[PDB]
C-alpha cells in the first residue's frame, strides 16, 4: 500500500504529461519504466502496480498500431523486390528477431489489462508476419521470365528452405516461454485447448512443402527423365544382346551409352538436392518416390516390352542398379518395388538355371500352386499371375 | 540427512511395469493391426494410450531417473574407489 | 552397423530422459529454498531447454522418417500420422490399408515396429505433456520462487527493521 | 560375496525377462528354493501366456549337470560385458550392496507372506494366485504349463484342486462374467459360496447349464470339501425348493439325482437327504 500510493503521484506527474509524447520517444519511455520496475523488483522491492497503469488504453492502442505499421512498413521494405527473395528469410527472422526483442522488454510486463495488447502483438504482428510472409514466399517469382525447369527445381527447393528456416523459428517461437504463457492465458482466458499460436501456419508450411512443391519437384523430374529416357527406351538390342565376353571386367561393368546422360543429369539434380537444406523426411520422399517411378519405368516400358538375352537382363539390372545408386538411401533402408524388380530379374533368371527345370513344365504351371518355387528365390512380393506371365513369356522365346 | 534410494527395487518394479505395457501394447496393436475392421481403430487400441499412457510416461522416466541415480551412485562409488586406491 | 531410426529413436529418447532428469533436479534445485549466503543456473536451464527443441525437432523429425521407412518398406501398409490439435488428445496412426496375404515373418516384424514406432509416438505425446508441464512447473515455480524470495526479503528486511528500532520503550 | 551378485544378477534378468540369462543363473545359486522364489514373485506377473515351461523344465530334467562349467565368475564378467547397463548393478559398492540384497529379500519374503518354496507346485500355485490379482478372468493361464506336464511331476491334489476348484471357479466365472479372484473364491465361506452358486439356477431355460454346473462345480466342490451333507443340510430343503415352479421340481429332482450318485458310501448323508427330501415334499 505504501509503495503503491507513493508511486500514485509520480503516475500523476507522468500520465500527467506522458499522455501527449512521440511515440519513438514513448518506446525509451515505457523502457525505462520497466527498467525502474526490474529495479523496484529487485533493488527496493514492490510487487504492485507500476507506471504502467498510466497509459491509457487508447495510447497501448495507438502505440500497438504504430508498431503494427512499422512491421508491416520493414516488412514491406524487406519484401518488395524479387533480388532480396535469397536472404529474406534470414532479414525475416532477423526482423522478427528485432521485434521479439524490440517487444522482449514490453513482453516482460505482468499487467493483467495488458496481455490482451500482448495478444494483439502475437496475431496482428507475429501471426500476421508469418501468414504474410508464407503468401509472399508461397506466391513469388525471384526468377527471371526466361527460365528453365532445372531453375524451378531450384526455386522450390529454396522456397522449402526458405520454409524450413522460418519454421525452425516458428517452433523456437512457440517454446518461447514468453508465448507459451500467452497461449497458457488464452486457453484460460476463453474455451479453448490450442496447442500453438498457429496451428495452421505451420501446417500450412508443412503440407506446402510436404505435397505441393514435392509433387511438383517429382512431375518436373519424372518429365524431364522421360525426356531423358526417350532413347534408352527405342534400345532393341536387348533381344540380341551378344556379352562382350571381357574375361577381366564382369558382365557389362558399364551401362548402355544412351542412359548415361540421364544418369549425369539425375546425379546433377540429386546433388543439388541432398546439398540443400531439406527436412530429411521429404528428402526421402522424393528420393524414394524418383526412385518408384524409374522402377515402374523400367519394369513397363523395358522389361515387358522387349526380348532379353542371358546378357541383357545383367545390363538391365546394372543400369537399374546405376540409377537407384544415383538415389542412395540414406543410412538403411529397403524398398517395396526395389524387392519387387529384384523378385523380377531373379525370375528372369530362370531360364538359364539348368537346375530347376522341373517347373518349366505346364502342367505344374497351370496347377497355379508355386509354394516350392517361392522356396527357390525366397520371392515374397508376387502375386501367380505375374508367375504365369513370367513363364510365358519364358515359353514363348522372349527369353533366349 | 543422506537421502537413501536404493533405486533397485524401484527399478524392477518400473521394468515390471514396462514389461507389463509392452506386452500390452503388443497384444494391442496386436488387435489393431490384426483388426479385421480395416476403417475402425479398436477401443483397446486407443485406450492403451487412454489409459496407459501417463502410467507408461510415468513408469518409464521413473526407470530412467532410477537408473541414472544408480548410475550417478556407481560412478561415485567408482570415483571413491579410485581415488582410494 | 545400420543404425536404424528406432535406434535413433531410443538413443535420442534416453538422451532426452537423461535431459529430462537434469532439468527436474535443476527444479528441485531452486525448490529448495537456497540463499546467496542461481543465474548461470538459470542460464544451463535455457540452454538444456534449446537443447530440448533442438532434440524434439530431431525426434519429431526421425520420427516422421521413420514412418516414411516404415510406409516405403511394405506395399500394403497406408499409415498417416495425425498431429492432435488439441493437447489434451493423443496423436493419431490411422493405419489405412493393408493386405492380410503378406508373409508372417514380415508380418510379425511389421508388429514390433508398429509397436515400436507406437510406444514411441505415444511416449512422445506424453514427453511433450510432460516438457510442457515442466516449463508451466518452471514458470509457476519462478513465479512462486520470486514470490517467495519477496516473503524472505520481507521477513529478513522485517527481523531487520523489528531489531533496529520499534519503539521497544513501552 | 558370489551369492548376492548372482542374487542381484537373477533379479535384474528376472525383472527384464531375460530367459536366455536366468537360464545359466538357475543352477548357480546353491539352493533352487531361493531361486524359484525370486523367479516367481520378481518375474513379470504378466510375461506371457507360457514362454515359461523352460523353468518346469529346468524343474523337472535335472539328472546330468554336464552344461559347460564356465566359472561364475566367468559368467558375471561375460554378463556384464554382454549388458553395460547392469554393470552399475552388478559391480557393486560394499555391504550396502548386501543391504540391498536384505532389503530385496524382505520385500520377497513380504509379498511372499512367509511362503517356503520347495518344488514346482507352490511356485506355479503362488503364481497363478498372485497373477490373478490383475487377471480378470483367466484362470486357464497356466493350463498349458500343467496340460503337458510330465509323469509324477504334479500332485493329486494339485490336480485335484483345480478340477475342483480351478475349473469350476473358472466355469462359472465364464457362465456370469464375474471377476471373482481364485483367494476370494476359496476364501469364501461355503454359506455365501453356494448362496452365489444358486443364485439364477432357476432361471436357466434347458438342461444343460441346470446340470453341468453341479457336474463341474458344486458336486466336486462337495466332494473335495466333503461337503455333500452340509450342502444339503443348508440347500437341499424345502425353503430353497418352495415346490412352487416346474422348474424348481426340475432342479430339485436334478440335484437329488447328483448328489445321490454324489452320496454312495455316506449312510448317514443318504438318511440326511432322504429325510430331507421326504420333508421338503411333505412341506410343499
Amino acid at each position: 500500500q505504501f509503495i503503491n500510493y507513493v508511486l500514485q503521484p509520480i503516475r500523476d506527474k507522468v500520465r500527467s504529461t506522458l499522455f501527449q509524447n512521440d511515440l519513438k520517444t514513448l518506446i525509451v519511455l515505457i523502457s525505462q519504466i520497466l527498467a525502474t520496475d526490474k529495479n523496484l523488483l529487485n533493488s527496493f522491492h514492490y510487487h504492485g502496480l507500476g507506471l504502467v497503469s498510466l497509459i491509457s488504453d487508447e495510447v497501448w492502442e495507438k502505440w500497438i498500431n504504430y508498431e503494427v505499421e512499422m512491421a508491416n512498413r520493414q516488412f514491406i521494405n524487406i519484401t518488395k523486390n524479387p533480388e532480396d527473395f535469397p536472404k529474406s528469410s534470414q532479414n525475416f527472422v532477423k526482423l522478427i528477431n528485432k521485434i521479439y526483442d524490440y517487444l522482449e522488454p514490453f513482453y516482460d510486463l505482468d499487467f493483467d489489462l495488458l496481455v490482451r495488447y500482448k495478444l494483439m502483438t502475437c496475431s496482428l504482428i507475429f501471426m500476421n508476419l508469418t501468414s504474410s510472409y508464407l503468401d509472399y514466399i508461397l506466391t513469388v517469382d525471384s526468377l527471371n521470365e526466361t527460365r528453365t525447369k532445372e531453375q524451378e527445381l531450384y526455386q522450390t527447393m529454396a522456397k522449402l528452405q526458405h520454409v524450413n528456416f522460418v519454421y525452425r523459428k516458428i517452433k523456437s517461437l512457440s517454446s518461447n516461454f514468453i508465448f507459451i504463457q500467452l497461449t497458457d492465458i488464452v486457453n484460460s482466458t476463453e474455451s479453448k485447448k490450442y496447442n500453438s499460436l498457429f496451428q495452421n501456419v505451420e501446417n500450412d508450411y508443412e503440407k506446402a512443402m510436404s505435397t505441393d512443391m514435392q509433387n511438383s519437384i517429382v512431375h518436373r523430374i519424372q518429365k524431364l527423365l522421360k525426356e531423358t529416357l526417350r532413347n534408352y527406351f527405342k534400345i532393341s538390342t536387348w533381344s540380341t544382346l551378344e556379352m562382350s565376353v571381357d574375361e577381366n571386367i564382369g558382365p557389362s561393368s558399364v551401362p548402355s551409352a544412351e542412359l548415361v546422360n540421364s544418369i549425369n543429369v539425375l546425379r546433377r539434380l540429386i546433388n543439388k538436392l541432398d546439398s540443400m537444406d531439406i527436412p530429411l523426411a521429404i528428402s526421402l520422399k522424393v528420393k524414394n518416390e524418383l526412385l518408384n517411378v524409374i522402377v515402374n519405368y523400367f519394369t513397363e516400358s523395358i522389361l515387358k516390352l522387349n526380348k532379353f538375352n542371358q546378357n541383357g537382363l545383367n545390363q538391365f539390372l546394372h543400369d537399374f542398379k546405376s540409377l537407384s545408386s544415383i538415389l542412395s538411401l540414406p543410412s538403411h533402408a529397403t524398398n517395396y518395388k526395389c524387392m519387387s524388380l529384384h523378385e523380377l530379374v531373379k525370375i528372369l533368371k530362370l531360364k538359364y538355371d539348368p537346375n530347376n527345370q522341373q517347373f518349366l513344365n505346364p502342367e505344374y504351371i497351370k496347377t497355379g500352386n508355386f509354394t516350392s518355387l517361392k522356396e527357390a528365390y525366397s520371392i515374397k512380393y508376387l502375386k501367380d499371375t505375374k508367375i504365369q506371365d513370367a513363364l510365358y513369356r519364358i515359353i514363348y522365346g522372349n527369353i533366349l | 540427512a543422506e537421502t537413501s534410494n536404493d533405486p533397485f527395487l524401484s527399478y524392477v518394479l518400473s521394468s515390471k511395469q514396462l514389461t507389463n505395457l509392452n506386452r500390452l501394447r503388443r497384444k494391442a496393436v496386436t488387435k489393431q493391426l490384426g483388426s479385421s475392421d480395416d476403417n475402425k481403430v479398436s477401443e483397446e487400441f486407443l485406450r492403451y494410450q487412454h489409459t496407459y499412457q501417463r502410467e507408461a510416461f510415468e513408469y518409464l522416466q521413473t526407470k530412467h531417473d532410477a537408473h541414472k541415480i544408480m548410475e550417478s551412485q556407481y560412478e561415485q562409488y567408482q570415483s571413491s574407489s579410485k581415488t582410494r586406491r | 552397423m545400420v543404425v536404424t531410426f528406432l535406434q535413433d529413436l531410443e538413443v535420442l529418447q534416453d538422451a532426452l530422459l537423461n535431459n529430462l532428469q537434469k532439468l527436474s533436479a535443476i527444479s528441485r534445485r531452486k525448490e529448495s529454498g537456497e540463499s546467496k549466503h542461481d543465474e548461470e543456473e538459470e542460464i544451463e536451464f535455457e540452454d538444456l531447454v534449446n537443447i530440448i527443441e533442438s532434440k524434439v525437432s530431431d525426434f519429431e523429425s526421425v520420427l516422421k522418417c521413420s514412418i516414411v521407412e516404415m510406409t516405403y518398406k511394405y506395399p500394403e501398409l497406408k499409415l498417416q500420422w495425425e498431429k492432435s490439435p488439441r493437447y489434451d488428445q493423443c496423436d493419431k496412426l490411422h493405419i489405412v490399408k493393408l493386405d492380410k496375404q503378406m508373409n508372417e515373418d514380415i508380418y510379425a516384424q511389421l508388429v514390433e515396429e508398429l509397436d515400436f514406432v507406437l510406444q514411441f509416438v505415444d511416449w512422445f505425446y506424453c514427453y511433450r505433456l510432460k516438457v510442457k508441464e515442466i516449463l508451466r512447473q518452471h514458470h509457476k515455480r519462478d513465479l512462486a520462487w520470486n514470490d517467495e524470495k519477496r516473503d524472505r526479503a520481507i521477513k529478513f528486511h522485517a527481523v531487520d527493521y523489528d531489531k533496529l528500532h520499534q519503539g521497544t520503550s513501552s | 560375496m558370489l551369492e548376492e551378485q548372482l542374487y542381484l544378477l537373477a533379479c535384474i534378468f528376472a525383472s527384464r525377462a531375460d530367459t536366455r540369462n536366468i537360464k545359466k543363473l538357475s543352477t548357480r545359486l546353491g539352493s533352487q528354493s531361493k531361486y524359484l522364489e525370486i523367479l516367481c514373485v520378481l518375474w513379470p506377473e504378466l510375461d506371457d501366456p507360457k514362454n515359461l515351461l523352460f523353468l518346469r523344465e529346468l524343474e523337472e530334467e535335472v539328472q546330468s549337470p554336464e552344461g559347460e562349467e564356465t566359472t561364475d565368475e566367468d559368467v558375471i564378467v561375460e554378463l556384464l560385458e554382454s549388458d553395460s547397463s547392469l554393470i552399475p548393478l552388478i559391480e557393486s559398492d560394499t555391504t550396502t550392496r548386501s543391504n540391498r540384497y536384505h532389503e530385496l529379500q524382505e520385500f520377497i519374503s513380504k509379498k511372499l507372506n512367509n511362503k517356503t518354496l520347495e518344488n514346482f507346485e507352490e511356485w506355479l500355485r503362488e503364481r497363478i494366485l498372485i497373477c490373478n490379482e490383475m487377471i480378470p478372468e483367466t484362470p486357464l493361464l497356466y493350463s498349458v504349463l500343467w496340460e503337458t506336464a510330465k509323469s509324477k511331476v504334479l500332485s493329486t491334489k494339485f490336480i485335484g484342486w483345480v478340477e475342483g476348484v480351478l475349473k469350476p471357479l473358472d466355469h462359472l466365472n465364464k457362465r456370469l462374467h464375474l471377476i471373482f479372484k481364485i483367494n476370494e473364491w476359496e476364501k469364501m465361506p461355503d454359506s455365501e459360496l453356494f448362496k452365489i452358486i444358486f443364485d439364477g439356477v432357476e432361471d436357466m431355460q434347458g438342461y444343460i447349464g441346470i446340470a453341468d454346473v453341479i457336474e463341474d462345480e458344486l458336486a466336486p466342490t462337495l466332494s473335495y470339501g466333503k461337503k455333500w451333507e452340509t450342502f444339503i443340510t443348508e440347500f437341499f430343503n424345502k425353503q430353497q425348493f418352495s415346490l412352487k415352479s416346474d422348474t424348481n421340481y426340475q432342479l430339485f429332482i436334478k440335484l437329488y439325482y447328483s448328489l445321490e450318485k454324489g452320496v454312495k458310501d455316506n449312510s448317514e448323508a443318504s438318511r440326511k437327504l432322504q429325510s430331507n427330501v421326504v420333508d421338503i415334499l411333505f412341506h410343499n
